[PDB]
């Protein structure tokens, strides 16, 4: 469904529409008013359409037949397609000026916010649902604004990455049960190579900038990194990546993974689980909002701290959560303290564990005596 | 294995150095309960030997030095450091001996500059608290949140300062040799830990006068003369130790600033005696001035009819020499002040050769030499260097910004002043710790000590100078921020501090005016404050503008808009606090409504006169929001004002509707009474914002419009009915048992007081028919009820006293005004 | 109370010293003038005994002033939501600003000497990145009015005085290659947040003055505490002075930049926004005049309010003149199609009735001549 | 409750009774053999007022049997020691404490 929304909501990738003209050749010609052209949402792979049951919706890419999907721009609302030009074309529509009115090519309807408002919007923030009106009000003129190339690229890879891992999740849960034993796999082969390459590409895509950079351009890449993390988590990809670990963690060892998926995927099981934590760490690193999401499911990582497939990966994810979100320390209890201390006794004298413990005491220069007493009570008197 | 083997076993070195980082982590920010526990694993012997251990590795040597500072010195140091910015100078005989310059004969204007940090300082800093760490002592009977706050573990500081002085001298001599094996493996690891220890001891003031003399000798042996061998400022040091060097010089520049403030206070003590003596003598000569003068004596007695604030300005208003006529001080006194200003600017180096010859010129040359020697890469070092450099050049400026925090007190109140400063240090030390029950009782008992402290009332100007109100409000922001959505945790401290803030405003007008600047700040945080009962933050907001006409005038329009919008939400939604205890659901919160209305009453009522500018603004918002009046007066589907009263009395009389039905809890909400009191609060607001008689007589357009609108809203009949309501008089029965109804669940004269004040200010009494028409039904039963209750038994009861205050606040002044 | 109150000699010694301290500082420390900015900047700006080696690389490591400017540019460029107040920066921006300006038929010769010494003072700063530092801090302030951005504007004015061509060129180049939108987002936000004349605030101030608030420990007579009307007039004047100095000298390249930005992905038209502020000022002037239309005489506080409101309107008109002179055809077309005319009409209506209103009394000639040079 | 083994006995005549402070220069150790506290590291004798229950019960009842200049090895069960609550952050719950007490002097 389409809506009119305000504030910092639409600075993300969900508000990017692709102007795709009907002409295969010279599609990048200057827009002239009153031509047929499709509208597509990049992150969902869907096109604006006029449906009978629900009016204005987005339809899948296999059901956009240019009848209910194409729209024509007009300079004004006065009642008046033009022949295409085999060239660059006349520059007519500008950015931020030269107000345009959008009318459907076939039905002749006009985009307009829905005047009725329910009780939810009566007290909450307004979200004016877009209903394709017959005529429209006076102020339905739309302004066209440019969006930067990198975030447009990020928007496209959100839909590509979402489809790739959603298929991978749909493969894993298909044989979540049903042990293979000595027979063939359940269904289609897992896109292991596609997943591995996509993981490594995103790990380097979210790789933090090096310290050797100039201190000015460094923070410009910091701003880019925070922006990329914000859009990726807001589009639900951060919520999506957790499910991958959740599906893969139900198997203790590679042989146990082979019995439910196959020997071919058993060899890459350790690699994929190692890379998934790295992708999660790169996604949440340096962002306090994204790290705040672990304040509700903090016990998730703590329970998996003893998993042997990726000990350093989960420890690094834990470190990223603690170093950035102060509120997580307040959620930390005696169970988590004893778990972290048990890491020293089971995984050896890892100094990174002590780093996690040091992050448990103080955050943002504020003491947490609810945790300091636990650390000195469960670790120091043992002298072991 | 020998710990020196960790210089090669780098696998254990990283882990053990991180272990020492955890040891500092668990004892950081004043967790002295754990800092006492650390004395078992790392006792005094290991730490002291590890200081002098010259073959210890780099990270381990700095780890143990920082561990020693964190365990034994951090808690005392931070608390003292927070008190280094305040100068409460008592007036004592040795305070008098403080002079800007040491005795000398070099020159009349200024002698040779004295040694920094050397001499006597009389500024009040609370003594450190330490406890000998003993583990065989029996466990305290008092548990957590009741036991006294743990003190820092003890360590012999007299021996420690000697050890630090000796090793610093050793490091200076060793550094001069330019040996290829510096202690700890590097120059930074050799000098940074020991300079950290020296700086911490210097801040605490552990070092004596001769110890400071030695430290200055190691810093620079030629500039700091009193009347290889190279100082620490000529060693080509790395950037990391340069930061500790700046910290060392910063301490001495704070000593110079404190010395100037103390000298100014001593000069104040010397000068006020001569000023008061001269003015008192001139008082006697002004009394005999009538023997040789006439009615023009007002030019001479204007000083005596003017309060002392501008008297001293007129006395001291002779600096530019073009204004000597208004100054009656003789030229010897004027010469005394001009001389003290001359060496004051000389001490600041304003005006009056490669030898720096002073601390200010030494620091300035040292900093600019460091900066031009190489491109400094540490941003913290750069900020520290330029902070020192700016403080050397703007000597007058730092004194200028230090004076508002300075104060002089009588010697008879030092024993209560130190206790106050100790309590203030407790509150300051609690700003960096999360909410805890043990942490909750600490400020509550500290605040109670502040209330019992007489200096809190004797010197409110000093109370504002120390600025405890900012700290208390910041604590309020902290507790309101924690659990900002679900529940405001730890109410016991919330009401204690809000009680302190309310008690703070009433002390003086200036304190109230200063607190008034946080009204908007408090108002935003008061949105979720409705979940609190007692001394709510709104009560602090209300007390911030009580009886202050200027503050009421200056109170902004959107502050009242926000309050009315919150009142609108009160009138359209139920109370989550009421629903939490199980109270039956109704569409509005009367208790929260009354709380908002009380502040609205204080916003527009000042000293008996309504504020027209605030009044028309607030009433217009009530007009724009019809639902704020409650279930009655709504218009569309509404009931009469009188009509909602009988159902309110029905709820109060009949149980299982007045509350959850499971005071019993000593603060049990009575839903019927609350509904029955919201109307009283609303009507009292409407009566108290009414246009005045002189405005109505003058016929101002908006004044008449507002009064006509308000009269249109409330019909006159509803008033007469509420006034005519009979009283549940406490009768006598069952063998002399005085049956007094529950004062929070019965008809009390408080509700009627708003009715009578409402009619008097708004409607008034015009003719005899209307006067007797309301008199016979409404005040006549009250007068007979008071006459019936006037006896040796009932008159002591609350209801009879309530009638006694009633008749004389509502009926009798109305009758007296409407006598003819 | 004054005739029966406690004489000075009967005050407690500690209390008597307490207000003595604040009186001494107000009468002898504030009044004391110490000029150290020029010699301190000279010390920081002199390269001392490291160019004697004359290394082959000639890496030219920064002198102390340039290091200080770089440090402030670094903390300005830190990715931070709220620009925290820095007392160090406030004192050093003030010192840099006070170390530049240093200020009857005086001839054109020594006037040119004073000019070419002023450019030497500005050259001591702008060659060390202070010009880019000012731009960065304006962008980093995010349109939050405060004492830190006021000192930033004061520094930009002090390093721009006389319309320094090279300083404007450096600023234009820095905005053109950085292509930061936040500089004009913040400039627009500060200018919109600038306050106009308020009748309600004036009436409340008049009533407060009628009451005459006094203290308990003594008494202050006619306290001159913080005025709630035109409190930010100094900041608004500084902001428009800085904008005028940017385009002074007919820098048509920068005048086109203010109207529109080719590099930036979003364009903010400062010229029309300046007209919008002029509109808000013209409504404030008209209404505040309408409060005196009934009154026969204009009192002193109202005279002071006009003196500062007209001073701000003078600065706004000077800035608007500087945007279109040269001539800049883009700005001329923008003001032609803008809402400037209604503000012009409003002032003409105010002026016409105003001069005659001030003509019947001789106590308002000072205010009237400020209106004469404003028009 | 406490088991005392003499180490370097002194006079054996005068005992610390009620009324005078007991000045011991002890050395405490856990049962596992890891030292947890001493007084020679602090280089200051531990002076405790007898009978005020300021020290743990095991130490208090043990200190009466040694004489002036007597050094003995005590053994305090957790019942006469900190017990289940232990000493927070120092001594683990339910630990037996051995003290190398040396009553060097009285007052």
């Amino acid at each position: 469904l389409v809506y009119y929304e305000g504030g910092a909501v639409c600075t993300h990738a969900r508000s990017l529409w692709r102007l795709e003209p009907l002409r295969i050749s010279w599609s990048g010609s200057h827009l002239r008013w009153g031509q047929p052209l499709r509208i597509r949402h990049v992150t969902t792979g869907r096109y604006l359409a006029l449906t009978e049951d629900q009016g204005l919706v987005v339809v899948d890419a296999c059901k956009a037949h240019t009848k209910a999907t194409s729209f024509c721009f007009r300079v004004s609302k006065e009642k008046l397609p033009k022949r295409d030009v085999e060239g660059m074309g006349p520059p007519e529509i500008k950015y931020g000026e030269s107000l345009c009115f959008v009318q459907h090519v076939a039905s002749g309807l006009w985009l307009t916010y829905a005047a009725p408002d329910p009780k939810a919007l009566r007290l909450g923030v307004l979200k004016k649902k877009a209903i394709l009106h017959q005529e429209g009000h006076m102020d339905d003129a739309l302004f066209l604004t440019r969006c930067q190339q990198e975030e447009s690229q990020a928007a496209r890879m959100i839909h590509s990455t979402a489809g790739l891992y959603n298929q991978f999740i749909k493969g894993l849960d298909s044989f979540s049960g049903k042990p293979r034993g000595s027979g063939p796999p359940a269904g289609p082969a897992l896109p292991i190579e596609a997943v591995i390459l996509s993981l490594q590409d995103l790990i380097g895509y979210f790789e933090p900038p090096s310290e050797e950079l100039q201190h000015e351009e460094k923070q410009s890449k910091l701003r880019s990194l925070r922006n990329r993390q914000s859009l990726f988590q807001e589009e639900g990809m951060l919520s999506l990546v957790l499910n991958c670990i959740d599906r893969l963690n139900v198997y203790t060892t590679a042989a146990h993974f082979a019995e439910y998926a196959g020997e071919e995927a058993a060899e890459s099981w350790k690699e994929i689980v190692n890379l998934l934590y790295e992708l999660l760490a790169s996604l949440i690193r340096g962002n306090r909002a994204n790290c705040a999401l672990f304040s509700t499911n903090l016990d998730w990582v703590v329970s998996k701290l003893d998993r042997l497939e990726a000990s350093s990966g989960i420890l690094e994810v834990l470190y990223c959560v603690l170093i950035e979100s102060p509120e997580v320390l307040n959620i930390i209890q005696e169970n988590h303290i004893k778990s972290i201390i048990s890491l020293l006794d089971k995984h050896g004298r890892n100094h990174k564990v002590l780093d996690v413990l040091c992050s448990l005491c103080v955050c943002n220069g504020v003491a947490v005596r609810s945790n300091q007493d636990l650390i000195t009570e469960n670790l120091l008197p043992g002298r072991e | 294995m020998d710990i020196l083997e960790l210089s090669e076993r780098l696998d254990l070195q990283r882990f053990h150095s991180h272990t020492l980082r955890l040891y500092r982590a668990v004892c950081a920010l004043g967790n002295n309960r754990v800092a006492h526990a650390l004395c078992s694993h790392v006792d005094q012997a290991q730490l002291l030997h590890a200081l002098e251990d010259a073959h210890l590795p780099g990270p381990l040597r700095a780890g143990y030095y920082d561990l020693l500072i964190s365990i034994h010195l951090e808690s005392a140091c931070r608390s003292r450091r927070s008190m280094l910015s305040e100068y409460i100078v008592p007036l004592t005989p040795e305070t008098r001996a403080i002079t800007l310059f040491p005795p000398g004969r070099k020159g009349g204007n200024a002698r040779r500059h004295g040694l920094p940090g050397v001499g006597v300082t009389t500024s009040l800093r609370p003594p450190h608290h330490f406890s000998p760490p003993c583990f065989v002592a029996a466990l305290p009977a008092a548990g957590v949140a009741e036991a006294p706050a743990r003190l820092s573990p003890a360590i012999p500081l007299e021996a420690l300062r000697d050890k630090a002085l000796r090793m610093l001298g050793e490091a200076v001599r060793d550094g001069g040799q330019h040996a290829r094996d510096p202690v700890g493996g590097s120059v930074e690891f050799q000098f940074v830990p020991v300079l950290k220890l020296v700086s911490t001891l210097l801040v605490m003031g552990i070092f004596g006068d001769e110890d400071v003399k030695q430290i200055l000798k190691m810093i620079e042996p030629e500039v700091f003369t009193e009347e290889l061998e190279e100082g620490l400022l000529q060693m080509k040091l790395p950037e990391s130790v340069k930061l500790q060097m700046c910290n060392l010089l910063e301490y001495f520049c704070d000593q110079e600033l404190q010395h100037r403030v103390e000298s100014l206070a001593a000069f104040a003590e010397r000068y006020v005696d001569k000023l008061q003596a001269n003015q008192r003598s001139r008082y006697a000569l002004l009394m005999r001035a009538f023997t040789m003068s006439a009615a023009e004596t007002a030019r001479r007695t204007r000083e005596f009819r003017s309060p002392p604030q501008e008297q001293i300005n007129m006395l001291l208003h002779f600096k530019d020499e073009a204004d000597e006529e208004d100054c009656p001080l003789p030229e010897d006194i004027r010469q005394d002040l001009q001389d003290f200003h001359q060496d004051l600017l000389a001490h600041c180096g304003i005006q009056l050769e490669k030898k720096p010859q002073s601390l200010q010129e030494l620091v300035s040359h040292m900093v600019v030499r460091w900066a031009q020697e190489d491109y400094v890469q540490s941003p913290e070092l750069v900020r520290a260097m330029f902070s020192l450099l700016h403080r050397q050049y703007d000597g007058l400026g730092e004194l200028l910004r230090a004076l508002p925090r300075a104060y002089t007190i009588s010697p008879s109140s030092v024993e209560d002043t130190m206790s106050l400063l100790e309590c203030l240090g407790q509150i300051r030390s609690l700003l960096i710790v999360q909410m805890g029950p043990q942490e909750e009782n600490l400020m509550i008992q500290s605040i109670g000590n502040i209330m019992n402290n007489k200096v809190f009332y004797q010197h409110p100007n000093l109370m504002r100078a120390l600025g405890m109100h900012e700290t208390v409000m910041e604590v309020m922001v902290n507790v309101l921020g924690g659990g900002e959505t679900k529940e405001i945790r730890f109410p016991k401290m919330v009401t204690s501090c809000c009680r302190f803030l309310c008690y703070f405003c009433r002390i003086s007008r200036q304190n109230q005016r200063s607190m008034f600047d946080h009204l908007s700040y408090l108002l935003e945080n008061s949105g979720i404050g409705l979940g609190m009962q007692g001394s709510t933050p709104l009560d602090v907001a209300a007390a911030s503008v009580i009886d202050n006409n200027e503050l009421a005038l200056a109170l902004q329009e959107q502050d009242l808009e926000k309050v009315v919008s919150y009142l609108a939400g009160c009138g359209l939604q139920s109370c989550p606090m009421l629903l939490a205890k199980g109270y039956p659901d109704i569409g509005w919160n009367p208790c929260g409504g009354e709380r908002y209305l009380d502040f609205l009453r204080f916003a527009v009522f000042v000293n008996g006169e309504s504020v027209e500018e605030n009044a028309n603004v607030v009433v217009r918002l009530l007009i724009r929001k019809p639902e704020c009046f409650g279930p009655a007066l709504r218009g569309e589907g509404g009931s009469g004002l009188l009509a909602a009263i009988e159902e309110a009395i029905r709820i109060s009389e009949d149980p299982a509707r007045d509350g959850p039905g499971v005071p019993p809890e000593e603060n049990r909400v009575h839903l019927g009474h609350a509904i029955m009191s919201f109307y009283a609060a609303l009507i009292d607001l409407l009566g108290r914002c009414a246009p005045e008689m002189h405005l109505i007589q003058a016929g101002k357009g908006e004044a008449l419009r507002i009064r006509a609108i308000l009269r249109s809203l409330v019909p006159l009949d509803d008033l007469v009915g509420i006034i005519s309501l009979p009283l549940q008089i406490p009768t006598l029965g069952k063998d002399g048992a005085l049956v007094q109804p529950k004062m929070s669940a019965s008809f009390v004269p408080d509700h009627k007081a708003s009715m009578v004040l409402f009619l008097d200010r708004v409607y008034g009494i015009e003719n005899q028919d209307f006067l007797l028409h309301v008199l016979d039904v409404g005040f006549l039963p009250d007068m007979r009820a008071a006459a019936s209750l006037d006896t040796a038994t009932f008159s002591t009861t609350e209801m009879a006293l309530a009638l006694n205050r009633y008749l004389c606040l509502a009926v009798l002044p109305l009758i007296t005004k409407c006598a003819p | 109370a004054c005739f029966r109150m406690t004489p000075l000699y009967n005050l407690p010694t500690h209390r008597a010293c307490n207000m003595f301290l604040e009186s001494y500082k107000a009468a002898w420390i504030l009044t004391e003038d110490h000029s150290f900015e020029d010699r301190m900047i000279d010390d920081l700006s002199k390269a001392g005994e490291q160019e004697e080696e004359e290394e082959e690389v000639e890496e030219k490591k920064p002198d102390p002033l340039h290091q200080l400017v770089l440090h402030f540019s670094r903390t300005a460029l830190t990715e931070k939501s709220k620009l925290d107040e820095d007392y160090l920066y406030m004192a050093y921006a003030d010192i840099m600003a006070k170390s530049c300006h240093l200020e009857v038929e005086v001839s054109f010769e020594e006037k040119e000497m004073e000019k070419q010494r002023l450019l030497y003072q500005q050259s001591r700063l702008h060659t060390r990145g202070a010009a880019e530092m000012v731009l960065q801090m304006i962008s980093a302030c995010k349109g939050e009015t405060g004492a830190m951005v006021s000192s930033t504007l004061k520094l930009g004015i002090s390093i721009l005085n006389g319309g320094n061509a090279e300083v404007q060129q450096k600023m234009l180049d820095y905005l053109k290659d950085k292509k930061e939108v936040g500089f004009f987002q913040s400039i627009q936000a500060l200018m919109q947040t600038c306050s106009v004349l308020d009748l309600n605030a004036f009436e409340r101030q008049n009533k407060a003055e009628g009451l005459g608030m006094v203290n308990e420990d003594g008494t202050v007579i006619n306290r001159q505490n913080g005025e709630k009307v035109m409190a930010d007039d100094e900041f608004t004047q500084d902001l428009f002075r800085f904008l005028q100095l940017l385009c002074e000298g007919h820098n048509n390249d920068f005048q086109n930049y203010l109207r529109t930005q080719t590099g930036n992905t979003t364009t903010i038209n400062i010229i029309i926004c300046t007209v919008d502020y002029l509109l808000r000022l013209q409504e404030s002037i008209s209404d505040f005049y309408w409060y005196y239309s009934g009154k026969d005489v204009i009192e002193e506080q109202g005279k002071r309010n006009f003196s500062k409101a007209m001073s701000v309107a003078k600065q706004v008109f000077n800035s608007l003149t500087e945007y279109i002179q040269g001539p800049c055809t883009g700005n001329q077309q923008s003001l032609a199609h803008s809402r400037l005319w209604d503000a012009v009409v409003g002032f003409l209506h105010v002026f016409a009735h105003m001069m005659m209103k001030l003509a019947q009394d001789s106590s308002q000639i000072e205010l009237l001549k400020e209106l004469l040079d404003l028009q | 409750g406490v088991e005392i083994e003499t180490i370097s006995p002194g006079d054996g005549r005068t005992f610390p009774k009620k009324g005078q402070t007991c000045v011991v220069h002890y050395t405490g150790m856990l049962q596992n053999g890891k030292k947890f506290d001493s007084s020679r590291d602090r280089n200051k004798p531990f002076k405790f007022r007898i009978g005020k229950q300021e020290v743990i019960k095991g130490f208090e009842e043990g200190a009466a049997q040694m004489s002036l200049g007597q050094r003995a090895k005590l053994t305090c069960t957790p019942d006469v020691a900190y017990g289940a609550t232990g000493h927070p952050g120092v001594i683990p719950p339910n630990a037996t404490l051995i003290f190398d007490v040396e009553l060097l002097n009285l007052e």
